RNA sequence: GCCGAGGGUAGGGCCCGUGACUGGGGCGAAGUCGUAACAAGGUAGCUGUACCGGAAGGUGCGGCUGGAU
RNA sequence: UUGGAGAGUUUGAUCCUGGCUCAGGGUGAACGCUGGCGGCGUGCCUAAGACAUGCAAGUCGUGCGGGCCGCGGGUCCGUGGUCAGCGGCGGACGGGUGAGUAACGCGUGGGUGACCUACCCGGAAGAGGGGGACAACCCGGGGAAACUCGGGCUAAUCCCCCAUGUGGACCCGCCCCUUGGGGUGUGUCCAAAGGGCUUUGCCCGCUUCCGGAUGGGCCCGCGUCCCAUCAGCUAGUUGGUGGGGUAAUGGCCCACCAAGGCGACGACGGGUAGCCGGUCUGAGAGGAUGGCCGGCCACAGGGGCACUGAGACACGGGCCCCACUCCUACGGGAGGCAGCAGUUAGGAAUCUUCCGCAAUGGGCGCAAGCCUGACGGAGCGACGCCGCUUGGAGGAAGAAGCCCUUCGGGGUGUAAACUCCUGAACCCGGGACGAAACCCCCGACGAGGGGACUGACGGUACCGGGGUAAUAGCGCCGGCCAACUCCGUGCCAGCAGCCGCGGUAAUACGGAGGGCGCGAGCGUUACCCGGAUUCACUGGGCGUAAAGGGCGUGUAGGCGGCCUGGGGCGUCCCAUGUGAAAGACCACGGCUCAACCGUGGGGGAGCGUGGGAUACGCUCAGGCUAGACG
């Protein structure tokens, strides 16, 4: 009337909340970069990017995201972000 | 099982003598030389010309009631033939031959084929040393088939080889009377054995 | 991983062993990659065991698996030998 | 290979696409006759050069939109309008085939 | 907040089972009525159509010979 | 060239057309009568209706902290067994079923510069320094139960930050390539874990990257049933642009823009079916089929959805809705056999709530070992195929009984009786093959050599000794079609596949004698191919037998004269890749044979690629006048 499938449906619970928990986080940096950048402002947008990058391919690492997912992910914030400062410019930090 | 019954009324139907005790066969006391016409009410009427079917099933349960066997197992040995390389006739045959239970009785083990499947179902035979009680082994050339020699020392088997002295025995078989063992040469071609019979009608049975 | 092992042919009281590589996940008997020999536990046979050894190598130089009982079985036909 | 067939551009009225019927021949595997059957492919003209009556070639490509597969290869043949209405004609006569 | 299993309202399409009663159809048969067809079948037959008659059918119009002499 | 039989029936008779019917082989069969043994297969085709009970997926103390009990011995330690917990790996394999699907589901040949892959191999490199949570556990509250919330502490291969950058990722630039492939420079971002012995050395693991191998996703060409009494279908529809999404392409999804996409070479719609290797039949061509077994797909009470994950939108995991059943302490809560057995319902109909991890295989583990209704075997069922038995030799011009008779006799019938010979069954003794690995040993945990442990089936097969004459049934006997007489019946009773039998001498009904055919079987019903050249590609027809459109004109389509060249589409050849395994076939070999099974051999179409051929059909071009028109 039981098993060890109940303890893994516990473990899936708590790994739930982690990946979540970044995915909104990463989702919040990049809009965040790219809201600033489109306004630009080019410095505070590239010093924000650089957090969103970091937790990306951190979140890469794991479960998370795969190999993929985190490269295509910043070739779309990149290019949303350097492109929005064309309309402007010109890109105080690093980068690159 | 096999057909286990009344064997003379076979002789009388088929209109010729088959072989199918050993002594009464060569004695005037045989039913065909008494009377050789078709047992029962209506065997003294005057007959009806058979039909083509009517013949042919007639020349088959010819050979197959020589040899005491199934019509399955004459099927398959005949659809085997069928089957396999070169001419039907012959190799029908010569694997009806190649059985064991004929085998022992062409050789004079014993007196009829009956008697000769009596004897393999027994174990009183023995197949290139290993005992077989087999009828059905298809015997291949170069085998040697003897009596056991746990039952050589019996009545039946020491008194059927007296009569093979010096015995013909057809030439793909050698014989070491005495020694009670023999040998497989060859498969017959359809000179070396005279069954009363013509084994072409026999396929135009099965081409119906 | 992929596995070198005894796919079960033959009938039944009547064993006889195809040494293969298949996928670990695949069934006993299912779909395989390549036969490398055969194998017959009742040796009732003048060659019970024989082993395309050239072939067998191919697959332990790039990561097959041997099961105990099939490690034995190129161990007795040599392919582990130097 | 990428399988590459020839074949004559029928309609496009389509951005960046064009319409390119395939037709082949083949004995009947009953009857023995050879058969004539065609197709339709779309094809993807990005370089919005072809025109109605062109016969080109074109090879399988991995997918652009829904049912586009192909692109077009190279030009083979301009101006054949009587394949066109070949093909336009048989559409044509499907108005008396109804009711 | 969107989409959303489905629940609910309303109107449509195809199919199936069934229905007082009704239309002819098949078979059964030892029934009633007539005798239309097969002989020139006792008005040559068949025919599309039209009108009519208890029923086979008849008649008009045109057609065919697959009509005896 | 290994391969091809036909008959009955329209007539007074004939020839022909045409159907009906039959003899054959086959089946996951069922029904009737009958039924002895064994081997190998094989068994819910119906309600993918509903299900009591047990069992089908766990494992690791060589990841961590614990509670209990014990051996040890000084409240403490080592250590053992056990129970949960945290954390790993597995649970996406294996096993089931055919509902749905006419579809890129499957089959076959290919594309991926548009992609992924845990454990496994190989190649390069690395493991430095801190911090923190939640269960266990303690303490409260609420129940019959499911169990449940709160408060407090604690470890790690549990989560997080910094450092290192072999390498990788991303944006911008250049080169190479040519759909997003390879290379490099500026910038930016990302690593990690210990455990255990024999202890400055090895073993299991960890991290980043590249290649391999294996398993997949996606895409294309071609092939895939019936109704045209379904003829027109389409708004995410068809394409473009921009984004969203994924490992990845794509209307897969959204916004905008364009007016498009499909259809008689059958769109749309309705019906039916999972597809294939193959199976069955057939001379072949073809027809029929897809159960077992192998491959793929789809589904897991009916639907929807996601989470954890390398991988699932997950049969024995989760959430929701519905239908259904249950348990209750009446306040509430649980279930999903299309896993293995088993119950029930439906049906003409389809099995034991078995034994075992010994073997093969799978999962966890350094290893021992633990789990394995996969599997190996056992049980039941003549369902199928195969082997086998109910005895063999002798024995009368021939018992009795019964059938027939011209009353002389004919038959069952060597059949029986009886004589000898053999010895299924059963009794006694021996007794397997299947199982040598892992491990242990020396060596080096390797190469190699040596060692021991392990058998559910089973005291079974088999081997040896003894020993009893030891089950036969079922269909048919008018013609097809093999086998005939007497009585009983009197168009009655009944038989029947077709033609036909029965109205007082029926070989056709019922019994008997006799006979014919098979034999632990024989017949019957149903269905598939054959006979049916009766859908005719092989291989048919249309004056009167069924069959020329009432006649024109013309659309698509099918088809086309004589000569020459270009191409080489059809067509032919050659070389190559693929065409899995089982099955089929040929040889051999193993079970005493066989059925069954093993080993080897031989191919094919068909499609991918390369090269060649150019007569015919094709296409293009240039001529001609015999066809056609003027
Ligand atoms: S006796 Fe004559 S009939 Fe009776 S069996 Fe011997 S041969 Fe045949
Ligand atoms: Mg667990
Ligand atoms: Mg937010
Ligand atoms: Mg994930
Ligand atoms: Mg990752
Ligand atoms: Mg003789
Ligand atoms: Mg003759
Ligand atoms: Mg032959
Ligand atoms: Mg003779
Ligand atoms: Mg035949
Ligand atoms: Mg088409
Ligand atoms: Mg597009
Ligand atoms: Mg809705
Ligand atoms: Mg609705
Ligand atoms: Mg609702
Ligand atoms: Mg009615
Ligand atoms: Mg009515
Ligand atoms: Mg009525
Ligand atoms: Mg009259
Ligand atoms: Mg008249
Ligand atoms: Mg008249
Ligand atoms: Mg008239
Ligand atoms: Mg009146
Ligand atoms: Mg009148
Ligand atoms: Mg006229
Ligand atoms: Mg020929
Ligand atoms: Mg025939
Ligand atoms: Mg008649
Ligand atoms: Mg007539
Ligand atoms: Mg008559
Ligand atoms: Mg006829
Ligand atoms: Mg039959
Ligand atoms: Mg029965
Ligand atoms: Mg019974
Ligand atoms: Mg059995
Ligand atoms: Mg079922
Ligand atoms: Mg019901
Ligand atoms: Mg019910
Ligand atoms: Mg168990
Ligand atoms: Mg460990
Ligand atoms: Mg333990
Ligand atoms: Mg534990
Ligand atoms: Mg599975
Ligand atoms: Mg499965
Ligand atoms: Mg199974
Ligand atoms: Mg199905
Ligand atoms: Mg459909
Ligand atoms: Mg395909
Ligand atoms: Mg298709
Ligand atoms: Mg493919
Ligand atoms: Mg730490
Ligand atoms: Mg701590
Ligand atoms: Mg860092
Ligand atoms: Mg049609
Ligand atoms: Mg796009
Ligand atoms: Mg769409
Ligand atoms: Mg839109
Ligand atoms: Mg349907
Ligand atoms: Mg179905
Ligand atoms: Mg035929
Ligand atoms: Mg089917
Ligand atoms: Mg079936
Ligand atoms: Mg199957
Ligand atoms: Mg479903
Ligand atoms: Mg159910
Ligand atoms: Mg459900
Ligand atoms: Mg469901
Ligand atoms: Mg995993
Ligand atoms: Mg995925
Ligand atoms: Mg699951
Ligand atoms: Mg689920
Ligand atoms: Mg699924
Ligand atoms: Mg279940
Ligand atoms: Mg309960
Ligand atoms: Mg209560
Ligand atoms: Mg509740
Ligand atoms: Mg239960
Ligand atoms: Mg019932
Ligand atoms: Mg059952
Ligand atoms: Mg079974
Ligand atoms: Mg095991
Ligand atoms: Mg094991
Ligand atoms: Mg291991
Ligand atoms: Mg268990
Ligand atoms: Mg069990
Ligand atoms: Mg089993
Ligand atoms: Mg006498
Ligand atoms: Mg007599
Ligand atoms: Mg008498
Ligand atoms: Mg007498
Ligand atoms: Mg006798
Ligand atoms: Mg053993
Ligand atoms: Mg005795
Ligand atoms: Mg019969
Ligand atoms: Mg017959
Ligand atoms: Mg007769
Ligand atoms: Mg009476
Ligand atoms: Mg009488
Ligand atoms: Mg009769
Ligand atoms: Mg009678
Ligand atoms: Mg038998
Ligand atoms: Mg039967
Ligand atoms: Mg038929
Ligand atoms: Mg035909
Ligand atoms: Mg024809
Ligand atoms: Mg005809
Ligand atoms: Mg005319
Ligand atoms: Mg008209
Ligand atoms: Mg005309
Ligand atoms: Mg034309
Ligand atoms: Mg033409
Ligand atoms: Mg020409
Ligand atoms: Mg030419
Ligand atoms: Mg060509
Ligand atoms: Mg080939
Ligand atoms: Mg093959
Ligand atoms: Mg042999
Ligand atoms: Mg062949
Ligand atoms: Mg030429
Ligand atoms: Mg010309
Ligand atoms: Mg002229």
């Amino acid at each position: 009337r039981n098993l060890s499938a109940l303890k893994r449906h516990r473990q899936s619970l708590k790994r739930r909340l982690r990946n979540k928990a970044k995915k909104s986080a990463i989702k919040t940096l990049s809009k965040k970069a790219i809201q600033l950048a489109q306004e630009g402002k080019a410095e505070e947008a590239l010093k924000i990017m650089r957090k969103a990058e970091s937790l990306i391919d951190k979140a890469a690492k794991g479960s998370t995201l795969h190999k993929n997912a985190a490269a295509r992910r910043k070739s779309r914030l990149m290019r949303k972000v350097r492109q929005l400062l064309e309309a402007a410019g010109a890109p105080l930090i690093g980068g690159g | 099982g096999r057909y286990i019954g009344p064997v003379c009324r076979l002789c009388r139907r088929e209109g010729v003598k088959l072989y199918l005790k050993g002594e009464r066969c060569y004695s005037p006391k045989c039913a065909m030389e008494r009377r050789p016409y078709p047992p029962g009410q209506h065997g003294q009427k005057r007959a009806r010309r058979p039909s083509d079917y009517a013949v042919r099933l007639r020349e088959k349960q010819k050979l197959r009631r020589i040899y005491g066997i199934s019509e399955r197992q004459f099927r398959n040995l005949f659809e085997e033939a069928s089957k396999k390389k070169g001419v039907t006739g012959s190799v029908f045959l010569g694997l009806l031959e190649s059985r064991l239970d004929n085998v022992v009785y062409r050789l004079g083990f014993a007196v009829s084929r009956r008697q000769a499947r009596q004897l393999v179902r027994h174990g009183h035979i023995t197949v290139n040393g290993r005992r077989v009680d087999l009828p059905s082994y298809r015997v291949r050339p170069g085998d040697e088939i003897a009596v056991a020699e746990k039952s050589r020392n019996l009545e039946l088997i020491r008194q059927n080889l007296e009569a093979m002295k010096g015995r013909k025995v057809g030439p793909w078989l050698s014989l070491d009377v005495e020694g009670m063992k023999g040998k497989f040469l060859r498969l017959p071609d359809r000179e070396d054995l005279a069954l009363p019979v013509n084994e072409q009608l026999v396929i135009e049975f099965y081409s119906r | 991983m992929v596995k070198i092992r005894l796919a079960r042919f033959g009938s039944k009281h009547n064993p006889h062993y195809r040494i293969v590589v298949t996928d670990a996940r695949r069934k006993r008997d299912g779909k395989y990659i390549e036969k490398i020999g055969y194998y017959d536990p009742r040796k009732t046979t003048p060659d019970w065991l024989k082993v395309d050894v050239e072939r067998a190598r191919y697959w332990l130089s790039v990561g097959a698996q041997p099961t105990d009982t099939a490690r034995r079985l190129l161990r007795q036909a040599g392919v582990f030998r130097q | 290979p990428k399988k590459v067939l020839t074949g004559v551009v029928v309609s496009d009225k389509m951005q960046k696409t064009v319409t390119v019927l395939v037709e082949r021949q083949f004995p009947h595997p009953l009857y023995g006759k050879v058969i004539k059957r065609s197709k339709k492919y779309l094809a993807h003209d990005p370089e919005e050069k072809y025109k109605l009556g062109d016969v080109v070639e074109i090879i399988e490509s991995r997918p652009i939109s829904k049912r586009k597969r192909f692109r077009v290869l190279r030009l083979v043949e301009s101006g054949r309008m009587d394949l066109v209405e070949k093909y336009l004609i048989r559409r044509q006569n499907y108005e008396s085939l109804s009711k």
